[PDB]
């Protein structure tokens, strides 16, 4: 299977200037008859994907000359000389030449900002839910840029990741920031057998683990 | 030209479920239909084609044993079929067309693969661990675990809240469905004034309300 690889998965850009998506294949996309069989398609939020461009260059039906595919071989760009609100979604490119035909891992286009701390809060199980016998510890990372941050859960200083569910807003409308869930759950019994719990994320605005912890005394 | 797509499908994992996707506005039996798949934020994955013409069919070799594509030319529509779904084949289905003639995608159709019957979700509270308030903001939240189907709404005070609210997207897990909200509002009005998280559950027909109580 042919392995297509795309950079950056997130694109930052800012509307009015252009921006520049890379696509790769593993193995050559020309094809026996001249053709190189690569397209790039356009998934706007809420949307079904949409082909913008064909064979490596050709635009389709109404794609706005903003928008320009080059390339040949194994290496490919997509170019939009200047972002509009429009082009923002996820940009997929597409080899054919190879069967079966394979999908980069797609790039999204976000807009950019200056860089903003997360505010971190960590919270114990409710004793509703330990009736039930559950015990989930949540903490969420609040307002923060880039989109990039690394959170672990230290249990009395080592890190555990036995039951863990994330979630992550789309880039706030507003300003522009990026805010995360992470929910740790463990039974009642495993919760008992822990004092300090920690959510410790790693983010480029400090050098230092930005940390919240709580224990259970 | 269009590609009309069949609605919403809740599959019981290991049984079975058939897809439509109808064409119009162009020579059905002149393409080959393609069906590709999108599991949840993940990426796109080509299944296979077939051309209506004989029912001739190419098939990612990945979904062999997953997929059987037919056709009706009769309605000329496209049909996919899944057999033995897991929670793994849940996702958004999509039949397209992508050749010289044209570049068409169906609305797409959304299955989720779970054994779970309409469950109301368990709904917590999420106050601090009584640990410092050297912040001048207080962040609070509920945690809505365990409801199927998707989705819930949640509001702060009755819509009353609304900025400084962070709901996120809902992750299944567990032929569940998990979500969290956060609420951040000063350090003088919580907890001197009552701060709860309104769940309504639309499938189950409830709607519960959390008061975010100050860790005793
Ligand atoms: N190897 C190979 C191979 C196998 C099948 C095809 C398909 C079709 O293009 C595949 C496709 C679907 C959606 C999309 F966004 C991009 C590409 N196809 C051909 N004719 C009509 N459909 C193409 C190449």
């Amino acid at each position: 299977e042919l392995v297509m690889t795309q950079s950056p998965l997130t694109l930052s850009v800012t509307i009015g200037q252009p921006a520049s998506i890379s696509c790769k294949s593993s193995q050559s996309l020309l094809y026996s008859n001249g053709k190189t069989y690569l397209n790039w398609l356009l998934q706007r939020p809420g949307q079904s994907p949409k082909r913008l461009i064909y064979l490596v260059s050709k635009l389709d039906s109404g794609d706005p000359d903003r928008f320009t595919g080059s390339g040949s071989g194994t290496d490919f760009t997509l170019k939009i000389s200047r972002v509009e609100a429009e082009d923002l979604g996820i940009y997929y490119c597409v080899q054919g030449s190879h069967f079966p035909p394979t999908f980069g891992a797609g790039t999204k286009l976000e807009l950019k900002r200056a860089d903003a701390a997360p505010t971190v809060s960590i919270f114990p199980p409710s004793s509703e839910q330990l009736t039930s016998g559950g015990a989930s510890v949540v903490c969420f990372l609040n307002n923060f840029y880039p989109k990039d941050i690394n959170v672990k859960w230290k249990i009395d200083g080592s890190e555990r990741q036995n039951g863990v569910l994330n979630s992550w807003t789309d880039q706030d409308s507003k300003d522009s920031t990026y805010s995360m869930s992470s929910t740790l759950t463990l039974t009642k019994d495993e919760y008992e057998r822990h004092n300090s719990y920690t959510c410790e994320a790693t983010h480029k605005t400090s050098t230092s683990p930005i940390v919240k912890s709580f224990n259970r005394n | 030209v269009q590609l009309q797509q069949s609605g919403a499908e809740l599959v019981r994992p290991g049984t079975s479920v058939k897809l439509s996707c109808k064409a119009s506005g162009y020579s059905f039996t002149n393409y080959w239909m393609n069906w590709l798949r999108q599991r949840p934020g993940q990426g796109l994955d080509w299944i296979g084609m077939i051309h209506p013409s004989d029912s001739e069919t190419r098939l990612n070799q990945k979904f062999k044993d997953k997929a059987t594509l037919t056709v009706d030319r009769s309605s000329s529509t496209a049909y996919i079929q899944l057999s033995s779904p897991t929670s793994e084949d849940s996702a958004v289905y999509y039949c397209a067309r992508d050749d010289y003639d044209g570049a068409f995608w169906g609305q797409g159709t959304l299955v989720t693969v779970s054994a779970a019957k309409t469950t109301p979700p368990s709904v917590y509270p999420l106050a601090p661990g009584s640990a410092a308030q050297t912040n001048s903001m207080v962040t609070l939240g509920c945690l809505v675990k365990g409801y199927f189907p998707a989705p819930v709404t949640v509001t702060w005070n009755s819509g009353s809240l609304s900025s400084g609210v962070h709901t996120f997207p809902a992750v299944l897990q567990s032929d569940l469905y998990t979500l969290s909200s956060s609420v951040t509002v000063p350090s003088s009005t919580w907890p001197s004034e009552t701060v709860t998280c309104n769940v309504a559950h639309p499938a189950s027909s409830t709607k519960v309300d959390k008061k975010i109580v100050p860790r005793d």
